[PDB]
């Protein structure tokens, strides 16, 4: 007999103690070695429930990630409006870790390891676990970065489908590498280059499990105009901030050839962490290159009284929380009395 | 396991003609989330150690000419010259690097050229050899086209038969001709006896049979 | 400049065991992939091993798992292999090559053998080591301003010989046949160099035989007779 439970976890990583990387050092004065056997019992006959949009689990590692780049990508300059902080600006090693989360004494995690578990709702297959699997706190928009993907079938993630502004997390089945480079004219100028037949492939493949929701014609667009972070793939390669055009990628017209997504590496940004804006120093030097793993698209629809046959579809993350949320789907907490 | 079969086994191509070596892999070697395929071509010259040529299917490693080219996708693949230069005779070889590594069975490509009479040389045995029960009549053949040659010995006009030995060498990789050299062994007993020694030699580039020869001592 | 060195190898009876030895130099050894792989005589190339940089990676080809071991010292660059329990479909040529990494699965793989030794023959028979007798091939042998002179290399076994001439001067015309096993069961080559017919005097000729296998360096000057 055990209710549900919320409680501050603890972290554990393979972390090396020796390392200049940040991500290490900071599972090294916060997380312990990881479990060499985890045990998991897989406890059948057993019908429990998740729900990855109310999971405090997601909001302890936002909690765990801010401080992270709090210590180490320590911004020159930051801004809320009112308070204007100015610190120094050392270049840093960056490179993320797995990091995993466990329960302490009393309080244990369940795993739906149902393979279509699509986020909210009762599983038959929930084993007893005691660690969560190696999460990367790999921060990104529009595209889900080096993280799991679904077993089975695409699963299409949100917390109420048929109600319209309600961010979608799209865990896809097949990962489609992405690879941007900073070359070594100008140091802010950068590209990523991506396969256009496989990322053609995978996007078709997501509209056809959005037609099994919807019936109707599925298109893609890209944003009309938030802020760059949004509008842009925005994400963090070896402290750098990169903002990618993926107009060529979510465009109806994604062709054969090898696309490559113009790229800035942009020292003014909005923080993902709250509110507000930050700067940073100008880009290192050499050639900066991050090839990563398209494990999921975080997708916004375009709503209205749609009488219309097309139904739209355009990238947009913000909400860092969905970014944890694609990884710890699938963990509940609970406490045995 | 992937296993990788090359086809053709072995093929002759003239100078300046295109030449197509296929490989085929058992399963895919395509990896789509990239879309490169795990696939090498590499060039075994005579007497040399294999040299890679071609590394993910279609780009050419630094040094190696434009006339090579490889292509393919996912079990099919295909190393092309598009105009052959006599340095170009090798064995080659395709390896997929997807799961392990394992080799193609090897395509031997040989070069078709103009018919060149082979210049016949004769060699007596030496003194050294002499004095310890074995003569050695060695009869060069240099430089001849094509590789088919027949050479037939004479020791005071007998035609020997079955106490000789013959080596080709490998095609050469700049006149694209062969060598040949027949060795025939006798005792100190048969050698110190006769005293013509001649190898007789049919080739296609002679329009006679040629001996050469030499008499059991001269200065 | 790069160098793949391979060392050990020669005769080694049916059942026996063997260590090969690779001294590598002019890159980051101790930061590569290596390998081992063969050739039987006529045949095609066989991979046999592979290992990463640290000695904890390292994988077989089946027809010898249990009785191969690759290893490395990466204080002394090194690439080693102890074979043992050899038979006669182990009789090749072993090259040490190099490997490259190359991205899949998003990790860093073993890819394309990058660089290539010359290789050292390992030859499993029911024989002993024998050096071999050399004999020159004098002059006269000359046709069209052209003289051909050689050396004649008999009764040795295993292989290989490797011959010269003038150190490494003589490369034109250079034609070392390759061995012939005669019914005795030893092997025997001969190695013929083509030359203007004038240097006869004026310019020495003399071929380098080495048969490691046994360790023999005949040196003999070949002249007119
Ligand atoms: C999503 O997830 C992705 C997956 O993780 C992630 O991508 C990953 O991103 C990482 C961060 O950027 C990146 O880390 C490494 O990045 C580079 C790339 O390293 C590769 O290339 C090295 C060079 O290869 C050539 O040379 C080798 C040695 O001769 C040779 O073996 C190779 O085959 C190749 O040779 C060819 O090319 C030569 C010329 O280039 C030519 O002459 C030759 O003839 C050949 O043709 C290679 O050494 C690397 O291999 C090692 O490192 C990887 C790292 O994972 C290991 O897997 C691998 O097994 C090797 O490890 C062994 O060797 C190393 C050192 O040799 C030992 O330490 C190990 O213990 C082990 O024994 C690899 O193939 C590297 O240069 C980086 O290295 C930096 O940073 C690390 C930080 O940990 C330090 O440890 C290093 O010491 C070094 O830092 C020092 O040096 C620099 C330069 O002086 C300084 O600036 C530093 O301040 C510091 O002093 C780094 O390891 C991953 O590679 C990448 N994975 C990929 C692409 O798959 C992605 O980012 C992520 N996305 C997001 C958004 O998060
Ligand atoms: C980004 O996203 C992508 C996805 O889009 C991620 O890619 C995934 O990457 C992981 C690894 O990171 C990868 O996992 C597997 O990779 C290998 C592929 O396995 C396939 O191929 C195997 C070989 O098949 C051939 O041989 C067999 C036997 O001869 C024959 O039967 C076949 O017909 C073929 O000819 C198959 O064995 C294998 O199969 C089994 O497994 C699948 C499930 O994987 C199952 O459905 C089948 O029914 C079979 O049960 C499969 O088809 C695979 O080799 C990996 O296994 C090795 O690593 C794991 C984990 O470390 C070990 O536990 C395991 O023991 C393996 O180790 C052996 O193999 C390696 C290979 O190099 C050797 O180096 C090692 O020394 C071991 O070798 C010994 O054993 C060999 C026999 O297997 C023997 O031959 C050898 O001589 C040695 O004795 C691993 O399972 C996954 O597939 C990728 N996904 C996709 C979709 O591609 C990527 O990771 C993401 N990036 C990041 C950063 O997250
Ligand atoms: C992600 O995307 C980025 C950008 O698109 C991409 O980066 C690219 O990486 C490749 C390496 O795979 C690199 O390729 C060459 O890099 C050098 C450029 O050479 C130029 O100059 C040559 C003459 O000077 C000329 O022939 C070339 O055509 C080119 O114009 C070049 O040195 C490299 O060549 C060496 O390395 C490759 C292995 O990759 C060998 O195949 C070659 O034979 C050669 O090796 C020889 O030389 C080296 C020393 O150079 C020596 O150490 C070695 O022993 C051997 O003798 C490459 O041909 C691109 O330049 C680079 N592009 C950019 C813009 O940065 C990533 O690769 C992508 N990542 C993935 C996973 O796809
Ligand atoms: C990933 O998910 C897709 C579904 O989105 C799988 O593709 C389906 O495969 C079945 C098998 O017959 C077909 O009937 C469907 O039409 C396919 N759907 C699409 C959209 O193509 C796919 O098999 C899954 N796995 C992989 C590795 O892609
Ligand atoms: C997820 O499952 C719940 C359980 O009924 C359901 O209400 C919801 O519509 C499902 N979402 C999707 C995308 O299938
Ligand atoms: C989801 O949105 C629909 C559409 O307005 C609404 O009817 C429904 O009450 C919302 N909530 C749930 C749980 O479905
Ligand atoms: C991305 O590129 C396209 C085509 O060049 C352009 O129309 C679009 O405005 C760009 N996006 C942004 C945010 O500038
Ligand atoms: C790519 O997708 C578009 C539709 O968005 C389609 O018109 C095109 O044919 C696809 N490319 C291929 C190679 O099928
Ligand atoms: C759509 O994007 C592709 C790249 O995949 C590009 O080639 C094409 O021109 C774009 N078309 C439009 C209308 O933007
Ligand atoms: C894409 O490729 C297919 C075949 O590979 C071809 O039929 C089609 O015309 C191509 N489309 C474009 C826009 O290049
Ligand atoms: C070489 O070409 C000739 C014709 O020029 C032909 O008769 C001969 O068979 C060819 N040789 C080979 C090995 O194909």
């Amino acid at each position: 007999v055990w209710r549900d439970a919320d409680t501050t976890l603890f972290c554990a990583s393979d972390a090396k103690a020796h390392e200049t990387e940040v991500h290490n050092v900071w599972a090294t004065h916060a997380c312990v070695p990881t479990d060499p056997n985890p045990q998991e019992i897989h406890l059948v006959n057993v019908t429990e429930n998740f729900n990855m949009w109310k999971n405090k689990m997601v909001e302890q590692m936002q909690e765990d990630v801010i401080s992270l780049w709090d210590e180490s990508l320590k911004p020159c300059v930051k801004l809320t409006g009112g308070s204007v902080i100015k610190q120094a600006c050392p270049k840093v090693s960056f490179d993320p870790i797995p990091i995993h989360y466990c329960t302490p004494a009393g309080y244990v995690i369940l795993k739906c390891n149902d393979k279509n578990f699509n986020g909210t709702g009762p599983c038959k297959n929930v084993s007893s676990v005691q660690c969560t699997h190696g999460i990367k706190p790999v921060v990104s928009t529009q595209l889900l970065l080096n993280g799991s993907l679904a077993e089975e079938e695409i699963i299409i993630r949100s917390e109420n489908l048929t109600d319209n502004a309600k961010n979608i997390i799209v865990h896809l089945n097949k990962s489609v590498e992405i690879n941007c480079t900073r070359p070594s004219g100008d140091i802010r100028k950068a590209y990523c280059e991506i396969d256009g037949t496989e990322w053609n492939k995978t996007l078709t493949q997501v509209a056809e499990k959005l037609k099994e929701h919807f019936n109707k014609t599925i298109v893609y667009q890209p944003p009309s105009g938030g802020d760059l972070e949004i509008t842009m793939h925005h994400f963090n390669c070896r402290g750098e901030f990169f903002y990618c055009n993926t107009t060529q990628l979510f465009n109806n017209s994604v062709g054969n050839s090898t696309i490559k997504l113009p790229c800035r590496i942009k020292q003014i940004i909005n923080m993902w962490q709250g509110v507000g804006q930050a700067m940073y120093a100008p880009p290192i030097s050499g050639a900066i290159n991050c090839l990563s793993n398209i494990t999921g698209i975080l997708l916004t629809r375009d709503g209205g009284g749609n009488n219309r046959s097309n139904e739209t579809f355009r990238p947009g993350g913000g909400n860092i929380k969905d970014n944890w949320r694609s990884e710890l789907y699938k963990y509940k907490v609970v406490e045995i009395e | 396991d992937i296993v990788m079969t090359q086809s053709p086994d072995s093929l002759a191509v003239s100078l300046g003609e295109r030449a197509t070596i296929h490989c085929k892999s058992s399963q895919s070697v395509l990896y789509r989330p990239n879309n490169r395929n795990y696939v090498a071509w590499y060039q075994q010259k005579p007497g040399q150690p294999p040299r890679l040529l071609i590394h993910w299917a279609s780009f050419r490693e630094s040094g190696v000419p434009d006339r090579f080219t490889g292509s393919g996708s996912g079990t099919d693949f295909t190393l092309t010259i598009s105009s052959l230069q006599a340095e170009d005779v090798a064995v080659y070889y395709c390896q997929q690097y997807f799961f392990l590594y394992s080799f193609g069975g090897g395509t031997k490509l040989e070069i078709n050229r103009t018919v060149a009479a082979p210049s016949v040389f004769i060699f007596p045995p030496s003194d050294e050899q002499l004095k310890s029960g074995t003569a050695s009549v060695v009869c060069l053949l240099n430089n001849f086209y094509p590789r088919e040659a027949k050479v037939q010995w004479k020791v005071d006009n007998a035609l020997q038969s079955g106490n000789s030995q013959e080596s080709v060498t490998e095609q050469d990789s700049k006149d694209s001709t062969y060598s040949l050299s027949s060795t025939l062994t006798l005792s100190k007993a048969d050698y110190e006896k006769h005293k013509v020694y001649a190898c007789e030699v049919t080739h296609q580039g002679l329009s006679s049979p040629v001996t050469k020869s030499f008499n059991r001592g001269e200065c | 400049e790069v160098q793949l060195v391979e060392s050990g190898g020669g005769l080694v009876q049916p059942g026996g065991s063997l260590r090969l030895s690779c001294a590598a130099s002019g890159f980051p050894f101790n930061r590569d992939w290596m390998t081992w792989v063969r050739q039987a005589p006529g045949k095609g190339l066989e991979w046999v091993a592979n290992i990463n940089m640290d000695g904890d990676k390292k994988d077989y080809v089946d027809s010898v798992k249990g009785r191969f071991t690759i290893s490395r010292d990466n204080a002394k660059t090194s690439l080693y292999l102890q074979m043992n329990s050899l038979r006669a479909g182990d009789t090749a040529v072993y090259y040490c090559a190099r490997i490259r990494q190359v991205s899949k699965y998003l990790q860093w793989y073993p890819g394309v053998f990058e660089m290539w030794g010359q290789g050292t023959m390992v030859t499993v028979s029911s024989a002993s080591t024998k050096g071999p007798s050399v004999f020159p091939l004098a002059p006269s042998s000359t046709s069209g301003g052209t003289a051909a002179l050689g050396c004649l290399v008999k009764d040795y076994f295993p292989e290989p010989v490797t011959v010269s001439w003038n150190s490494g001067a003589l490369t034109s015309g250079v034609h070392t046949f390759p061995a012939v096993l005669q019914s005795s069961g030893l092997y025997s080559l001969s190695s013929v160099v083509t030359v203007p017919s004038s240097s006869l005097g004026t310019q020495t000729y003399i071929c380098n035989v080495n048969h490691k296998p046994s360790n023999t360096k005949v040196d003999k000057k070949v002249e007119p007779k």
